[PDB]
């Protein structure tokens, strides 16, 4: 449709799949996410990645 | 223009945030797959180094005998917004005949939804949060009884006039936006947008909002963050004389389009003020059950 | 080749035989602020060198019965050095820090240190014992300076939260048979592009024996702990007299 | 007007229904989103980050909370003694509830995957040891002895250089999925027990500590997943919040 | 008016008309009055098996 | 009928929402638009546009009003003395409720934007002077000295044929917007202060007045936006209007 | 809005209208089905036997 | 004198950095503006009264008897503009009566 | 649609996006404005224009 | 803490048995004559 960017998401690396009747983006329903995931992140933020099959410190 | 050599290979003023990770679409559980044994020298995944501060990396197949499963369970419903998109109750207003606190009417209430625990603790779970929002308000009298009775709700955004009477002249509303509605009527609901001056809401702001010596009197602003307030709501009987009943406005929020960032410790101490984590030092229990012995169920 | 570092930035380098890796917050590193984030209009000051380096500000000693410590950044760096200079003469304030939490012992003495950055680290009070009063932190808790402060409740950081659950942060462990020190990256981490280095401190830097310190009598009891950071892509604004709060 | 006729369901709030509302500002446009690290998309990131999993939850009194993050191992008599023992069961009362994914897990009504144990020895350099931990999948009672524990799946752990070793529970269930188990017929949904024995003993010179301690951190493998989303059994609140 | 709350195992049973559980901040709740149509929601296949 | 179903919202009056309604007088067709001078589209056009500043807001008997429209210069001992200083927050109580931006501010939560202040002297012709005018970030207190406020942001002006100068307060926040700032907890949004001071001093020759003045002009600069629309804070009725 | 026109019928509940109700669970997935021996498909597939 | 307001800019005033503004100017329209639904019209119809004790009223349409609407559309000299009436009706209470 | 063109802005300099369900224009919604702006007619309505860099008054 | 705000290196004991300090050449002068007490300390070098 013809709307305005108000969303909270705009801009988001991951796209939703929303409905909407307003002329705010942000009326618009919660939708679908989409399924992306970065564990690393917080689980294994190394400078030096070390292999499972090592010793990690040598 | 550069000449002078340590000038000109400087990476002074890099803006691209050289990031260790990325994402992967992951909309099922991993699958297995088959192993069998191995009996080698050099190769041990089942040592570790916990300091380093990463989690371990084995996995089943290389710990024991496996077999091949392909699994399908999905991923969907731990995603933000199918964890947060859920109206949970926010704030209560009363609105008594006789009564110490409202007896005139009208009500004002600043707008911070950290007054009741389950909400609280879900979205304490992480530092920011930026996301839009449905508010849902569900009218009646103090025994769940529905009365023909109609009400204005108004947001007043800060600098806007607070009404300080039921018929104050800033319910005139004519730029604030205002619902009426019947109790009698299934209850209101509206969108709110990501309103903070901020880019992100936060629920934990280690420091103080203004400069100056921060002596014991204005102690009570550590942890205040202007950017998280957004106004008060305001809710009057439409009328130029009481009403006839008393009444009770519950405040449900539902999140929705919602990005948070920086995870933390979620809270194991019981709440006992509105945004702030005081916690009594006389009663600091542990976070879970406990039990007689470490080689006894 | 993992157990053994430099890290030279500034006219300072330190080196460590006894390494862990090293841990790079949320897996990014520090960087400037783009163009497109600033919302602020002046041409902002980039001192490098003279305060993106190692500042060495803090000794605490561990002994068998220590609750542990807790600092908060930039707060410990406000008056030291041409960093704190610039702190104090602009408004707005970012930057990123390598953190280095040294501590050596023998390989007949044993405990385990949690060494953790916790962002936005709101300290809580005891609300006076019963939790009826309404209690709030003194300046001297919340902002301790480079002294750093000691935790009363370490189980709940002050806070209320568990520190069983504090690994979720950036970490790393000084497990005495192991390794000898920690260390840190850290990116700017805030709702907005620049702040003030006064009023707002980004992050707590946490070190909590987890595994009590022990050794027989006659090894050297005196463990102290050493706290070193550097500041990573300092950038001032907001220029005008120097304040101190 | 167009003929509509109205449904059941008509006039309900449901809480978790996804709808249109009515926008209050028109027009009106965000703050911009700068760049925040640490965005986090999905729970399941958090759940497969270790956090001190509290296998030693005896002591209760304020002063010694710390103590249930460690637990202990010494010089033994060389009768492969039982050094500790848990239930593995991540949503249920006990050691699980002191880390975040016992945490996460209480939202959701069911579970399902692989969980690990990492054990980190803090004793000193010149301590060595060798213990066996192992995992008893359902129907297996507490083991007795070294012996009838070793009929499981398990890990025989040497102290060294790498101060840690990890145990892996993995998914061994009859259902797809298990409900949070807890004493009564949940019971059913049990993932198991875990003990820990001695399987040489703790070694140690002249000189040395004669206990040192273990410090456990759990978390999850990849193939873990929940479902059915839920509010968590406690409400960290007495009166109301002023 | 009446609430109508999904508390499913593991959940919190609300033990008063005044349960801290009634918050419903993420059990499914339906709120709706007597003087309404009946309420009516989907529910889909929940067993672990 | 076609099968519908009630959602929460239903019957309620939004007065911001922005829906159809019926139409009362089918087909009339309104009187033609003919071309009328000076329209405005946006708000933000008449921001731009400089109104007087009242940094002399201290007069308040009816027959000195007028005299809040000015402040004076006069000639001074040498010392860097202090001529005025106001708060550059636009949307606050003080000098800036004189002037148009002010007002409209006024509709507004939040703001975002560079300012501008223009400075006409409006002595003799035969009158010369230095002026030191000093914007101070948020966090400077109010400057003791000159020498203390010429560490800000400033403009040394100096009298002459262009009988103005323009001060520019440029966006420096840590925030991307601004809500209004008051005592208290708000002040975290206020923007800073305005010091002038005697550069050199107010000179004349024999013949011409001792004492001229300066009026005030300001506006928004071409980066200043509002958002977040709200009532402003007077309601200028105390009884009904008849 | 747009201009509706409630029909008799309105508000009843037929116990073998095949409508459409809101989702309790947005974003739940089942429990997937394995293969079991033994599916029926219609009833008349017993009246065989 | 000219009549003109100040031609200057921050980036001749001082040294200045690259700044992307991406700030909407969206909400200070003029239909941003005014088409928020305000007061400007109250009828009384009393019973035992002084005013309309005989059950109807005429209300002269003007809607400068409110301050807030007022002040807003004085702001201008001349307004065109279509408009959406809505009509709250009640008992002095608030009551909602089947009438 | 097929309506009439009833609006109080028909043969505006800026067009709008609106929505409506009957046949006279000014029943449809506010919809959204273009947005255009001229400062200049009320900050700079000069007949000889002057430059930031030059004096004003020569 | 005063003389860690200059050039310096933190030695860790270990495998490694020594350390290198290095004192880079800082001086206003392209070259230094000897130092000693006086006017010539103008030449002074430094302090480890
Ligand atoms: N952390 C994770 N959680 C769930 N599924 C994953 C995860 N990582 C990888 N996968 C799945 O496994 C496949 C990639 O395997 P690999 O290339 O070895 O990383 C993809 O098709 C994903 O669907
Ligand atoms: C017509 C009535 C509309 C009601 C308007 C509701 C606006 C609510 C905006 C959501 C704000 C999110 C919560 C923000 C902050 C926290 O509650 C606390 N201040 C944290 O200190
Ligand atoms: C079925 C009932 C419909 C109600 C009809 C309402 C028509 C109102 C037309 C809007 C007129 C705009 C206001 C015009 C003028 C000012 O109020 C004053 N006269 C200024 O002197
Ligand atoms: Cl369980
Ligand atoms: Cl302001
Ligand atoms: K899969
Ligand atoms: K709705
Ligand atoms: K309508
Ligand atoms: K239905
Ligand atoms: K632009
Ligand atoms: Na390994």
């Amino acid at each position: 449709s013809h709307e305005n960017s108000n969303s909270a998401t705009e801009g988001s690396t991951i796209n939703y799949t929303t409905i909407n009747y307003y002329k705010d983006s942000y009326a618009a329903t919660a939708g679908k996410q989409s399924l992306k995931q970065d564990p690393d992140k917080f689980a294994n933020p190394v400078k030096d990645i070390f292999t499972e099959m090592a010793a990690p410190l040598k | 223009g550069d000449r002078v050599a340590d000038v000109i290979e400087s990476s002074i003023g890099d803006s691209v945030s050289r990031a260790l990770t990325h994402a992967l679409p992951a909309p099922t559980g991993q699958n297995t797959q088959v192993s069998s044994h191995r009996l080698d020298t050099g190769k041990v995944p089942a040592l570790q180094a916990a300091e380093i501060g990463a989690s371990s990396n084995a996995s089943d197949e290389s710990m024991i005998e496996t077999r091949c499963v392909l699994n399908s369970h999905s991923t969907a419903e731990t995603t933000l917004d199918s964890f947060f998109s859920r109206a949970g109750l926010v704030g209560e207003i009363d609105l008594p005949l006789k009564g110490t606190t409202n007896p005139n009417g009208y009500a004002n209430w600043d707008i911070d939804i950290t007054g009741y625990a389950q909400m609280r603790r879900k979205v304490e779970l992480f530092t920011y949060m930026r996301f839009d929002a449905e508010f849902t308000f569900v009218a009646c009298t103090p025994t769940g009884e529905v009365v023909p009775q109609l009400l204005q709700y108004m947001f007043v955004p800060p600098g806007a006039p607070k009404p300080d009477s039921r018929e104050s002249l800033a319910w005139q509303t004519a730029t604030n936006p205002s619902v009426f509605v019947k109790l009698s009527d299934p209850p209101a609901q509206v969108s709110v947008p990501f309103m903070s001056p901020a880019s992100a809401y936060q629920w934990f702001y280690d420091g103080y909002p203004t400069f100056g010596e921060h002596k014991q009197e204005k102690d009570l602003e550590y942890g205040a963050m202007p950017n998280n307030m957004m106004g008060t709501f305001s809710v009057r009987t439409v009328g130029t004389s009481k009403s006839k009943y008393p009444l009770v406005v519950r405040i449900y929020m539902r999140m929705k389009h919602v990005r948070a960032w920086i995870p933390r410790p979620m809270r194991n101490q019981n709440y006992l003020f509105k945004a702030n984590p005081n916690y009594a030092g006389n009663s600091i229990k542990p976070t879970g059950a406990s039990r007689t012995a470490i080689t006894t169920l | 080749s993992d157990r053994v570092a430099q890290l030279t930035i500034g006219n300072s380098t330190i080196t460590t035989q006894e390494a862990a890796n090293i841990i790079v917050g949320y897996g990014e590193w520090p960087s400037y602020c783009s163009d497109s984030d600033a919302t602020a209009v002046d041409k902002p000051t980039r001192p490098d060198v003279s305060v993106n380096r190692f500042y060495t500000l803090d000794t605490k000693l561990w002994e068998k019965s220590s609750k542990g410590w807790y600092w908060k950044f930039p707060d410990v760096l406000t008056e030291t050095g041409v960093f704190g200079q610039n702190a104090q003469f602009h408004y707005l304030y970012r930057s990123g820090f390598c953190i280095h939490v040294q501590c050596n012992a023998s390989k007949f003495h044993q405990g385990a240190l949690l060494v953790a950055v916790l962002p936005e680290y709101v300290i809580g009070t005891v609300a006076g014992g019963t939790g009826t009063e309404d209690t709030h932190p003194p300046y001297k808790q919340t902002q301790p300076g480079a002294d750093g402060f000691e935790l009363q409740h370490p189980y709940v950081l002050d806070a209320g939260i568990p520190i069983s659950q504090l690994t979720v942060c950036p970490h790393q462990w000084i497990n005495l048979r192991t390794n000898n020190c920690a260390t840190i990256i850290v990116p700017y981490i805030n709702a907005l592009p620049f702040d003030s280095a006064l009023n707002h401190c980004n992050f707590g830097l946490l070190v909590v024996p987890i595994s009590p310190l022990d050794y027989d009598q006659g090894a050297t009891p005196v463990i102290p702990i050493t706290i070193t950071l550097a500041p990573m892509c300092s950038e001032f604004a907001g220029l005008r007299q120097a304040v101190t709060q | 007007g167009f003929p509509t006729e109205l449904k059941p369901g008509t006039n309900q709030f449901l809480t978790t229904d996804d709808g249109v509302s009515a926008p209050i500002l028109p027009n009106f446009h965000p703050t911009p989103c700068i760049h925040i690290p640490g965005e986090v998309r999905n729970l399941l990131e958090l759940c497969q980050v270790e956090t001190i999993l509290e296998v030693n939850n005896v002591p209760t009194n304020a002063t010694s909370l710390m103590e249930r993050l460690r637990f202990p191992v010494s010089a033994q008599a060389g009768k492969g003694e039982l050094c500790a023992v848990f239930r593995a069961d991540p949503g249920r009362n006990g050691p699980w509830q002191s880390t975040l994914l016992g945490q996460l897990c209480g939202y959701y009504t069911q579970w399902s995957g692989s969980l690990e144990v990492t054990f980190m020895f803090t004793g000193s350099f010149m301590a060595t040891g060798k213990m066996l931990i192992a995992y008893t999948p359902p129907g297996g009672p507490l083991p007795k002895d070294r012996a009838t524990a070793m009929l499981g799946t398990h890990v025989i752990w040497d102290f060294g250089l790498q101060s840690s070793v990890t145990l892996v529970i993995p998914w061994i269930s009859n259902t797809h999925y298990r409900a949070h188990a807890r004493d009564g017929v949940f019971d059913y949904y049990t993932t198991g027990l875990v003990s820990i024995w001695y399987q040489t003993n703790y070694v140690v010179p002249i000189g040395a500590p004669n206990t040192a301690y273990i410090i456990a951190l759990a978390a999850a493998q990849k193939n873990f997943t929940m479902k059915l989303c839920k509010d968590a059994s406690d409400i960290l609140q007495t009166g109301t919040i002023q």
